[PDB]
RNA sequence: AGGACCGAACCGACUAAUGUUGAAAAAUUAGCGGAUGACUUGUGGCUGGGGGUGAAAGGCCAAUCAAACCGGGAGAUAGCU
RNA sequence: GCUCGCCGGAAGACCAAGGGUUCCUGUCCAACGUUAAUCGGGGCAGGGUGAGUCGACCCCUAAGGCGAGGCCGAAAGGCGUAGUCGAUGGGAAACAGGUUAAUAUUCCUGUACUUGGUGUUACUGCGAAGGGGGGACGGAGAAGGCUAUGUUGGCCGGGCGACGGUUGUCCCGGUUUAAGCGUGUAGGCUGGUUUUCCAGGCAAAUCCGGAAAAUCAAGGCUGAGGCGUGAUGACGAGGCACUACGGUGCUGAAGCAACAAAUGCCCUGCUUCCAGGAAAAGCCUCUAAGCAUCAGGUAACAUCAAAUCGUACCCCAAACCGACACAGGUGGUCAGGUAGAGAAUACCAAGGCGCUUGAGAGAACUCGGGUGAAGGAACUAGGCAAAAUGGUGCCGUAACUUCGGGAGAAGGCACGCUGAUAUGUAGGUGAGGUCCCUCGCGGAUGGAGCUGAAAUCAGUCGAAGAUACCAGCUGGCUGCAACUGUUUAUUAAAAACACAGCACUGUGCAAACACGAAAGUGGACGUAUACGGUGUGACGCCUGCCCGGUGCCGGAAGGUUAAUU
């Protein structure tokens, strides 16, 4: 739930944290934990290639399983757990083999709920299956685009894909942004929103929250020199051109998109 | 008042001393330099 | 097993001096100016071959030479190896 | 509980007088701000010059910065002194 | 040498880094030393650094570096796989005393430990580049148990006072002892043991994981400290022999108890929070290829082994970074007493220093301080600077408020010493005795002794009792920025930047975008509740009209329009 912390200080005044009770007090499965070390934003160069990236807490990596192959195991889930690398939240779950691993926390899914993988599968919630043996107009998450890769849309606390259509070989996906996608039939797709949905509803209250999140401060083009940025100068509040990145590209509204390749599987754009 | 050199021996070796010197072929370059003016210490290194 | 002839070059002197005089009376341990590269079981192998007489036990180290000057002139002299030589119980040496 | 409070270490540098061929090429003494954090610090690492880095002052990049230093083109050119 | 003064969370002690002989001894005083110098971190000569257990090396890895092939690139070269390097992190082992002019966990004395070989007899499944476990981990908070350490008493040795008193409830000193081995406690974690099966752990697995079933409620792991031994020893106040006045040799009493007590240890624990908290080896275990009655494994016992390099000295400084014997800078460890909340402050201990020019004088003026009649901001750009306020407890406290605040608002009262309450209370601690007992470091009861606030009443001294040092000035209206933060190293700390929040906009993943002739890398092991860019800047009430201009988005009928032909 939201909780709207007292303020008893400032700067914890205008927090709401997102409370769960449901997530695993406790550390988390070990074997499939591993290294992540932070970036920085800088790539193998050296230099930064991404602003505002920096610092934050250290964070393991969870091995999330997307690709979601174990057909025909029936698996129960034992606990759901924070993951620090995601807005969703993951679930451990156990195979009547003995293999665990963990997934996308889907939305009603909770200890002792049971999931499946395969062609065969119920479809139920946290349940994963191929698109043609999905039925049309359900809701969808971790979606492949390839089949067997691995899902790679609605991963996101509270998002799902609507199978809109399923036309032969393809099966048309509304995703949440709007876009209408044709993907290959055959692509797997766990049944159901993903889980965390009232992650939004957070706010960070204050500007080391986002620090924590590994967050650096944002300077202001119009705040720089003319060498700095394009919105650079200026005496006093001046700001007598079209906006612009900081490499001098527009912002308000010119579209970036160039890849030809992948222009026919677009059925159409977000609006 | 911290002044600008703040010596560390490792630190030195790695960035000026001989090896560095030859990893690289500026920095060989530079070490034949030295050899051709005839001086005593080539390198960094004591 | 050392080779004779390594074994000949390794010992350098007796080193004369107040505290290893002291150490030859009180301990039994006899102080030496050794080869740089001599190692303490080399040493011990040249004692007892070449003074002939038990070893007990052997502690080296290194002595870094002085800078001096020579009038205007700088000049270092060099490192060499000491050895404190512990002989066995009631082994008197020469 | 807290980018909570008072306050030493620690980090800073608002006022003052002193110094200004200094004790010191930025310090002093007296007060002053922060002091569980967007903190501070040791060791090592990475980013290189129209390049880096910048909670942005054209700041900082070895007492050097609206384009570092070293060497070279080079005895640049100087209707000027 | 005797006084005096200063530091004492340092101006003391021990290290790292850095230096590199500055250490110690003798000797010399030209130069160096802001003066003299017999002295010196100066000159010259000699001496000095001892390790299986400290550190490096070594084994393991992090960030990162290099990188066979490889991919990419006019050349140079870039990126990167296998690998291999890389500590600031993980990995076996030593303590006490004694000694040098100068070294010591290194020498000596005592008492220990480790992991390797080799050989043994005893046994008999061993075996990895692989599997599993483990190592292995955050912040804050709270205690409880402890010790370091200190205080008092007892004990032991010495003392009987340069001036009134001082054979006592008097004075001074000491009262120390390790690792190791044994015990396995306060306490923490977990249910154990056996059997059966199984699409999991790249193959196999008797290991791990998962299913069942049986049976027993104690099993194991962890763990400070204490106690015992170590120790008939060592050390020991000071006495006693020699004396090159440096010291050397002999000798040696007591060596207990209580209370207080860390920020150190149990604690890598527990509780809790969200921001969700290295890796790999050593270590344990499982098998595969294998070998097969051999090796290898564990078992004690014997023996051999542990090389190499560092070890002086300075290390908040006269030895390092600052040109200087320079008010500067410099990471870690140690942390006594009285007062105190305290690592603040004051005075002291241990220990270390008086800052390498002195001597006079006692003008103006300058610096740093003290006090000041009457007035009290009249000063001045401005109360700049000074002055003042300043503690604990209790009473009391407005507007306004986002209901948290405002607030230590404001303002007041009490405060010493003595006695009594109470030859020392409330509390804390806790010995004998007595009882229980699955027997121990056990549980009950018991209260000796020790420690010990706070208050009330009564008296009492002073001008003054938070007496020194230490230690808020307060209130009222108002601009700006919500707030904590950041910034021009060295004339600007702010109203500037940032900020949570808001909005627009791009981006469907080989994402947009950025660094790269490229390969590739970041974005992100993220996937639109996400990421980038732009503006605005908490919260509240809001955010009007204009698309002609310039941009952007969409359109494509016509006009115009490149290479090409
Ligand atoms: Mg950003
Ligand atoms: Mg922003
Ligand atoms: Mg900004
Ligand atoms: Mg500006
Ligand atoms: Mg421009
Ligand atoms: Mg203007
Ligand atoms: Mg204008
Ligand atoms: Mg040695
Ligand atoms: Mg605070
Ligand atoms: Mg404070
Ligand atoms: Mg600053
Ligand atoms: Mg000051
Ligand atoms: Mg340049
Ligand atoms: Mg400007
Ligand atoms: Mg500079
Ligand atoms: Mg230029
Ligand atoms: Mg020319
Ligand atoms: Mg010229
Ligand atoms: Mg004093
Ligand atoms: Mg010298
Ligand atoms: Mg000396
Ligand atoms: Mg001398
Ligand atoms: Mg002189
Ligand atoms: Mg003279
Ligand atoms: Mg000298
Ligand atoms: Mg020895
Ligand atoms: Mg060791
Ligand atoms: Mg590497
Ligand atoms: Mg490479
Ligand atoms: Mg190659
Ligand atoms: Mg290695
Ligand atoms: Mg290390
Ligand atoms: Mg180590
Ligand atoms: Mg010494
Ligand atoms: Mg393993
Ligand atoms: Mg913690
Ligand atoms: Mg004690
Ligand atoms: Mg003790
Ligand atoms: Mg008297
Ligand atoms: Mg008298
Ligand atoms: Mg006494
Ligand atoms: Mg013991
Ligand atoms: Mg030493
Ligand atoms: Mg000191
Ligand atoms: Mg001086
Ligand atoms: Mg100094
Ligand atoms: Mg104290
Ligand atoms: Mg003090
Ligand atoms: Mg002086
Ligand atoms: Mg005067
Ligand atoms: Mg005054
Ligand atoms: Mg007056
Ligand atoms: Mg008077
Ligand atoms: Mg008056
Ligand atoms: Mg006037
Ligand atoms: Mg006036
Ligand atoms: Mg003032
Ligand atoms: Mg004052
Ligand atoms: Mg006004
Ligand atoms: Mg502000
Ligand atoms: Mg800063
Ligand atoms: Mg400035
Ligand atoms: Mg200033
Ligand atoms: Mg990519
Ligand atoms: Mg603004
Ligand atoms: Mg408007
Ligand atoms: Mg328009
Ligand atoms: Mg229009
Ligand atoms: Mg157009």
């Amino acid at each position: 739930a939201v909780v709207k912390c007292k303020p008893t200080s400032p700067g914890r005044r205008h927090v709401v944290k997102v409370v769960n009770p449901e997530l695993h007090k406790g550390k988390p499965f070990a074997p499939l934990l591993e290294k992540n070390s932070k970036s920085g934003g800088r790539n193998n160069n050296g230099r930064i290639t991404t602003r505002h990236i920096g610092g934050g807490h250290k964070q393991a990596y969870r091995i999330v399983d997307f690709k979601r192959n174990k057909d025909g195991i029936p698996a129960v889930v034992e606990r759901l757990e924070y993951d620090p690398n995601r807005s969703a939240n993951i679930a451990l779950v156990l195979y009547k083999d003995g293999e665990r691993r963990y997934i996308l926390a889907p939305k009603g899914l909770k200890a002792g709920d049971q999931i499946q993988s395969g062609v065969d599968a119920a479809i139920k919630p946290g349940n994963t299956l191929p698109m043609r043996n999905i039925p049309v107009g359900s809701t969808v998450h971790n979606v492949e685009m390839k089949p067997g890769k691995g899902g790679q849309l609605a991963r996101s606390a509270g998002t799902y894909v609507q199978i809109v259509a399923r036309d032969g070989a393809y099966v048309t996906l509304r995703l949440r942004s709007g876009e209408m996608r044709k993907v290959e039939a055959d692509c797997r797709a766990t049944l159901g929103e993903v889980g965390n949905a009232e992650h939004m509803l957070r706010v960070l209250g204050k500007a080391g929250a986002a620090r924590w999140r590994g967050v650096r401060p944002t300077v202001r083009g119009t705040a720089m020199n003319p060498v700095d940025h394009p919105h650079g100068g200026g005496e006093g509040r001046n700001f007598g051109k079209h906006p612009v990145t900081p490499w001098g590209v527009q912002t308000k509204g010119k579209k970036t998109r160039s890849n030809k390749r992948t222009d026919k599987f677009i059925v159409r754009r977000r609006s | 008042m911290k002044r600008t050199f703040q010596p560390s021996v490792l630190k030195r070796n790695r960035s000026h001393g001989f090896r560095a010197r030859m990893a690289t072929k500026n920095g060989r370059q530079v070490l034949a330099r030295r050899r051709a003016k005839g001086r005593a210490r080539l390198t960094v290194s004591k | 097993m050392i080779r004779e002839e390594r074994l000949l070059k390794v010992l350098r002197a007796p080193h004369v001096s107040e505290k290893a005089s002291t150490a030859m009376e009180k301990s039994n341990t006899i102080v030496l100016k050794v080869a740089k590269d001599a190692t303490k079981a080399e040493i011990k192998a040249a004692v007892q071959k070449l003074f002939e007489v038990e070893v007990e036990v052997v502690n080296t180290l290194v002595v870094k030479g002085k800078v001096k000057r020579h009038g205007q002139r700088i000049g270092r002299r060099s490192d060499w190896k000491k050895a404190y030589v512990t002989l066995k119980e009631g082994q008197n040496l020469d």
